[PDB]
């Protein structure tokens, strides 16, 4: 019973930092998308 | 034989190796020493009391 | 007009010198005051020496900090090792240490050669 | 991060070595 | 001969107003034991929750 | 629990930062000296963009 | 002169070995551009508040706080200068004495952001139980683009 209360302690835990990875993936490919949008700004500003 | 010639050639030679005031040299966490100032046993401080 | 079937190394090195520049002042900026937005930001610490195994990382500290000293004393005082040393201890001792170290430099109890 | 009123066991952890001592702990 | 401020009815409304939060200096504030008051691993802190 | 012991040293990677803490009585007091640089990040789209401004 | 300078570019489009010699060129100039390493340097101390407001913890919390990204490989070094001290902070796994003499080293990475509390675990006097410890710990990208440049003389 004490062993099965810490695994259910355990599943939520891990559960909750692959939210978190979830979450912060996303902000990282928004900055790299904005990156890409500079980039191709930065294109037509050395084109024009 | 030889600590009955050893008690005739004692306090006669002298050294006169001053000693620069390292931190580790003459501990004073207390002001003095019980006795005194110098050390017991000691007639002649040999630690630089200057230290230029 | 000497063209480039004629030009010499350090003309051409030269123009390509001043071909980069001229553009790379107008990408980047004269200062580079523009590369805000294509700079990663990264902090260098003191290395990991594998010769200061334990937990009391004391002598690590007094080693680089006597290293820096030999380094100036050798290798002049603007070689890169030199710095090396210098940021190295820094990174790795606490500053009391230090102030204590340099006044017992000047007043002459330090027991290193140099 | 902070303990709480009528608290039985530890707090809750931000490494992965304060929780594998955690779960050593529990599996004595 | 002194009993804190922090256990007065006063103070205990208004730490029960806030909750377990705690502010930063340089971030947005954060929910203080995130396991064991079963905040979800999206949500960080109150402010940036944002309801919808 | 031995090799709980052996894991507590995690050097295997590049250090990031160093913080000398330091305990008097009664506070603490922290400490830092490192070096900031900074580094073009991904430079070989610049370079190439570059290339393709130099090239007309 | 000015052809030569359009011959330049002429052998720019046509050998590939002087377009990449000349590409490297332009990645030694950009590198020059970088702005060059700067010191990140601070001394301050930590002090318990003696009086807290809601929202704050009684005993536990200070004035200043240490401030620590996450995901980043952290040395510790711990000492003292009088007597003996312990650093403790119950959340991250850390608790390790500050000795008068010694350099004590703790590697330590935190999983997440948050405000940790602790206190000192040494007897070292009357005031034993009034040196608490707060940790504050925040992203890698928001700790070197904003915090490091508020130590930037
Ligand atoms: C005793 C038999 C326990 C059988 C299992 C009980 C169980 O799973 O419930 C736990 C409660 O344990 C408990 O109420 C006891 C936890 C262990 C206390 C250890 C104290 C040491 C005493 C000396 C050794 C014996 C849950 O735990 P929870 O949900 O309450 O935990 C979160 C607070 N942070
Ligand atoms: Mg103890």
């Amino acid at each position: 019973a004490w062993k099965t209360w810490h695994w259910n302690e355990k599943r939520y835990i891990a559960q909750y930092y692959a939210d978190m990875a979830r979450r912060e993936a996303r902000e990282d490919a928004a900055r790299k998308s904005a990156l890409a949008d500079k980039y191709k700004q930065l294109e037509e500003e050395l084109l024009s | 034989a030889f600590m009955l010639y050893d008690f005739a050639v004692g306090l006669e030679e002298e050294h006169h190796v001053t000693i620069p005031p390292y931190p580790w040299m003459r501990i004073r966490r207390l002001p003095g020493m019980p006795w005194g100032q110098d050390g017991l046993f000691e007639g002649h401080p040999r630690v630089a009391t200057t230290w230029p | 007009k000497p063209t480039l079937e004629s030009l010499s190394a350090d003309e051409l090195e030269e123009l390509k010198n001043e071909v980069v520049s001229e553009v790379v002042d107008k990408i980047a900026g004269e200062d580079g005051t523009k590369l805000a937005d294509f700079l990663e930001p990264e902090l260098i610490t003191a290395p990991y020496d594998p010769r200061f195994p334990n937990r009391n990382q004391a002598r690590h500290c007094f080693v680089r900090f006597n290293e820096y000293y030999k380094c100036l004393y050798e290798r002049g005082e603007e070689h890169p090792r030199c710095q090396f040393y210098q940021k190295a201890y820094q990174s790795l001792c606490p500053s009391e240490w230090v102030e204590s170290w340099q006044e017992l430099r000047e007043k002459g109890l330090w027991t290193g050669k140099y | 991060d902070s303990p709480q009123p009528w608290q039985l066991l530890f707090q809750d952890t931000a490494t992965s070595t304060a929780q594998a001592m955690i779960d050593l702990h529990h599996d004595i | 001969t002194y009993r804190p401020e922090s256990l007065s009815k006063e103070f205990l409304e208004e730490q029960a107003k806030i909750g377990e939060v705690a502010q930063r200096m340089n971030a947005p504030p954060v929910y203080l034991n995130p396991f064991t008051n079963r905040i979800p691993g999206s949500i960080l802190g109150p402010e940036d929750a944002k309801p919808e | 629990s031995l090799t709980l012991i052996y894991s507590l040293d995690q050097h295997t990677e590049r250090p990031g930062l160093t913080v000398k803490i330091i305990g008097r009585q009664w506070y603490w007091s922290y400490e830092m000296h490192d070096h900031l640089q900074h580094k073009l990040l991904d430079p070989d789209r610049l370079v190439g963009i570059a290339e393709k401004a130099l090239v007309k | 002169m000015s052809e030569s300078k359009d011959q330049l570019k002429e052998k720019l489009k046509a050998d590939p070995s002087f377009r990449a010699e000349l590409k490297d060129r332009i990645k030694n100039a950009l590198l020059s551009k970088v702005p060059a390493s700067v010191p990140i340097s601070y001394n301050f101390d930590s002090y318990m508040l003696t009086e807290v407001q809601p929202g704050q913890l009684r005993v536990l919390e200070v004035d200043e706080r240490l401030v620590l990204p996450t995901n980043t490989l952290i040395r510790l070094l711990v000492t003292a200068s009088d007597v003996l001290h312990s650093w403790a902070v119950p959340a991250l796994g850390v608790k390790m004495d500050a000795v008068p003499g010694r350099l004590n080293q703790v590697w330590m990475s935190i999983n997440r952001e948050g405000v940790f509390y602790g206190q000192c675990s040494e007897l070292c006097g009357a005031n034993h139980s009034f040196m608490p410890i707060v940790v504050e710990a925040i992203s890698p990208r928001q700790f070197l683009t904003e915090y490091v440049k508020k130590w930037i003389s």
